């Protein structure tokens, strides 16, 4: 069970300080904007269960469905009646580096959010020790 | 001066039973924006998950601002119409932050009888 | 429709920390003449103690009574805890125009409860 | 040990509803606004809890505190003190409610157990005095306190 609690306006950056954001094609990318991390309580506590949504007027919510990164048109829900969810990530601090965060998928254990370059594009992806590509900073008010 | 880095969870219990029993779970985390506490009844059940009118009631304090060097979240667990089941139930508060969850648990009977 | 209750209760922490707070709360229908406070060991108010002994009393005031009762509070605060303090008899007292009500406690006895 | 806590503006009446007050000769009396009429009841904490330890002082006065010294009623020129280092005191009374009558209060002396404040008539005077209890339901040792 996941219970929605408190929610935070957040700016997310990779370790090269590139800002996470969404283009007009709903692609999550990194450049040189604002998201809502929502905390959830857990019947089976294993870390900090969070959702990531775009602080838009739109409904936009990050999903790790089918091991790919997407934005499902939806708001983070008041409750999730499951032990895992495609929109729930565990937000865990990097050992020795409390200012750094990793986001493991709840439905696909061992898979984390990552910054990956493409051709000329830094895109947010899902990816299976010390990998700096799965580390982020989160900024708040 | 660099704030000192504390992570804690604690429960305040009443030394004797009454008709309304309140348990105070308090958290302490330097993760000012990402720390909170809540209760699990028995093994895996949040209060939300319980049959209605079961005697348990959770009050999670919000708008509760963090201090300079820590967030100090709170969740009170409230017992009315107490049954022996409830008296021997394992009650646990959890601190959740970007670190591995912190738990403190308690059995009321064992305390009211540790005298 | 006021019901007439007279009570005193202490909320204790289930485990020791570096700052230990005990919450004594009173309940008396004597709205204008009820208060709580602590006695350390046998006959010693906190005022009566050697300075820097580790005990600190916080009596809440300007604390308005409700419709059908006054609900006074006094928190006892332990820093730099010694075994003496761990086994000391700590007692809160309700004082009103009726015979005083007491609840007492020994921290060691509570913390030393394993199950 | 006595520890001064809070204090309350109070009006005291006997069971005939006569208001307690002080004349110009410092005599505590009962009659039927005025600075003299108002009193301050100050509550004290107790190392040996036996009831509600209070002092009675005149609000509008530099230092005027009620005393049961030598088993007589007086006003000592002094303020109720922050602490009293004894188990009893001539200025400390236990304020106890009349059984069955929570709206009524009695004031037993701490230095002279069994002695209570009382309203007594003498000629056309009603004086505040100190007297023994003996039998119960003595309405002379009962008062109402307003705030």
């Amino acid at each position: 069970y996941f219970g929605k609690l408190e929610s935070k306006l957040s700016v997310i950056r990779n370790l090269n300080d590139q800002v996470l954001f969404i283009d007009q094609g709903n692609r999550p990318l990194f450049e040189d904007t604002i998201f809502i991390i929502s905390m959830y309580k857990d019947s089976q506590p294993r870390g900090m269960a969070v959702t990531i949504s775009v602080a838009s007027a739109a409904a936009s919510t990050l999903s790790s469905e089918n091991k790919i990164i997407s934005f499902k048109e939806m708001n983070p829900p008041d409750n999730i009646k499951d032990t895992k969810s495609d929109i729930i990530f565990f937000q865990r601090s990097v050992p020795g580096h409390d200012n750094k965060m990793q986001f493991e998928s709840s439905s696909y254990e061992g898979y984390f959010l990552a910054s990956e370059k493409e051709r000329d594009l830094f895109k947010l992806i899902l990816k299976k020790l010390g990998d700096r590509s799965i580390m982020f900073t989160v900024q708040n008010e | 001066m660099e704030c000192v880095k504390t992570r804690s969870v604690n429960i305040h219990v009443p030394v004797k039973e009454t008709s309304k029993v309140v348990l105070e779970c308090r958290g302490d985390s330097y993760f000012r924006h990402f720390s909170y506490v809540y209760w699990i009844i028995g093994k895996n059940k949040t209060v939300d998950q319980l049959p209605p009118n079961s005697g348990y009631r959770e009050r999670i304090y919000l708008f509760k601002k963090p201090h300079r060097c820590e967030n100090r979240p709170r969740a009170d667990l409230i017992l009315t119409n107490i049954t022996d089941e409830m008296r021997n139930e394992k009650l646990t508060c959890v601190l959740i932050d970007p670190k591995d969850p912190l738990k403190e648990s308690v059995i009321l009977s064992k305390i009211w009888n540790c005298v």
